[PDB]
């Protein structure tokens, strides 16, 4: 086999600045005819893999020349002269020399931007959803930044432990921000032997955890 | 103009076969190598298999957790290439691409190996119920396999709207949610509707949020 | 040992 690194695993850029990620392959990628084959992909949430350089330093057609790419035997290095906002995604070096032809394992390039704090919401389960037996509660942080925020439920001020689940946007296109949604899971007999239902939020950019919440019943 | 159309993905049970086709045009096809390349949700592409052309005499390559279960294969006089899936597992579970490996790829077809049978969505309102900013919004609870698709207002409303990244529950099945901010001033001047669409089931929902 | 994938690519069918 040849097994292809890469570094970093995240890399946070300011607009317009520049970005350098490396790859590595575990042998040499250099043909009898002075080819290296070597390719750089980026991919974008949804969307499928798009070539940007091939053969290590060959800008693909249609690509901005704030690409170039370089490499030295095994060690590869991906430049952007100045980041715009299109250029984040995940970025993923290949060969196609040695035939278990393989991928590394990716670098995220995000755009950096200034902290902010998250605005929070809380949505208590709908009756629709009481009179089949169960009851979720959802707990939104809208648009902040950078992404590592704790949410914990608390219920009557008990800490809830292993009931809920979150899941995280991909940066906004056009604040930079992310926004999360967490769901607690109740049985509906279990959600109606309580009143007050709290989501509880710490963040970079709060000096001090915030908490919103409401009273079953309104 | 150039395209490559995946087709024949879907829900298939551990040990079942599948066979996946790639219909192609805008470009002659005799002498253009392809391949499969598949991708399993937050995880990175992975080869599966290439083939070469007639003057090549069809020559064949596998990825090693492939080998001996599938087999890539072409139809020079359909512009198509296929990809044959025996002896499932679920670890084949992924987005598969195929592709000329470079500037070309298709759409993708989802292949998902599991035992678990089709289930369809409930559809639930995330209703708004102080800082002029109020927030609501639908929750997709209880569906399998994946994918569904989210829009408000038949897509004319896409300012504020978060579509969330699906969580898959203990149960088994997934749960995912939708929302979009608005003024808060304005809740009654606009309808508010969540367009739901999950195919594997045939479920198409809109509701109101109030 | 060689690689020809531009020279198989859709890309180069075009031309
Ligand atoms: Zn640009
Ligand atoms: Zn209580
Ligand atoms: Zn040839
Ligand atoms: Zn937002």
């Amino acid at each position: 086999d040849v097994v292809m690194t890469q570094s970093p695993l995240s890399l946070p850029v300011t607009p317009g600045e520049p970005a350098s990620i490396s790859c590595r392959s575990s042998r040499s990628l250099l043909t009898s005819k002075g080819i290296t084959s070597l390719y750089w992909y980026l991919q974008k949430p949804g969307q499928s893999p798009q070539l940007l350089i091939y053969r290590m330093s060959n800008l693909a057609s249609g690509i901005p020349d704030r690409f170039s790419g370089s490499g030295s035997g095994t060690d590869f290095t991906l430049k952007i002269s100045r980041v715009e906002a299109e250029d984040v995604g995940v970025y993923y070096c290949a060969q196609f020399l040695v035939y278990p032809y393989t991928f590394g394992p990716g670098t995220k390039v995000e755009i950096k931007r200034t902290v902010a704090a998250p605005s929070v919401f809380i949505f208590p389960p709908s009756d629709e959803q009481l009179k089949s037996g169960t009851a979720s509660v959802v707990c939104l942080l809208n648009n902040f930044y950078p992404r590592e925020a704790k949410v914990q439920w608390k219920v009557d001020n008990a800490l809830q432990s292993g009931n809920s689940q979150e899941s995280v946007t991909e940066q906004d296109s056009k604040d930079s921000t992310y926004s999360l949604s967490s769901t607690l899971t109740l049985s509906k007999a279990d959600y109606e032997k309580h009143k007050v239902y709290a989501c509880e939020v710490t963040h970079q950019g709060l000096s001090s955890p915030v908490t919103k919440s409401f009273n079953r019943g309104e | 103009e150039v395209q490559l159309v995946e087709s024949g993905g879907g829900l298939v049970q551990p040990g079942g076969s599948l066979k996946l086709s790639c219909a192609t045009s805008g470009f002659p096809f005799s002498n253009v190598w392809l391949h499969w390349v598949r991708q399993a949700s937050g995880k990175g592409p992975e080869w599966v298999a290439h083939i070469k052309a007639k003057s090549d005499n069809y020559a064949t390559y596998y990825a090693e957790s492939v080998k001996g279960r599938f087999t890539i294969s072409r139809d020079d006089s359909k512009n198509t290439v296929y990809l044959q899936m025996n002896s499932l597992k679920t670890e084949d579970t992924a987005v598969y691409y195929c592709t000329d490996i470079l500037e070309y790829w298709g759409q993708g077809t989802l292949v998902t190996v599991s035992s678990a049978s089709t289930k369809g969505p409930s559809v639930f309102p995330l209703a708004p119920s102080s800082g002029g900013t109020a927030a609501l919004g639908c929750l997709v609870k209880d569906y399998f396999p994946e994918p569904v698709t989210v829009s408000w207002n038949s897509g004319a409303l896409t300012s504020g709207v978060h579509t969330f990244p699906a969580v898959l529950q203990s149960s088994g099945l997934y749960s995912l949610s939708s929302v979009v901010t608005v003024p808060s001033s304005s809740l009654g001047t606009q309808t508010y509707i969540c367009n739901v669409n999950h195919k594997p089931s045939n479920t198409k929902v809109d509701k109101k949020v109030e | 040992f060689e690689d020809a994938h531009v020279e198989h690519s859709i890309s180069r069918s075009l031309l």
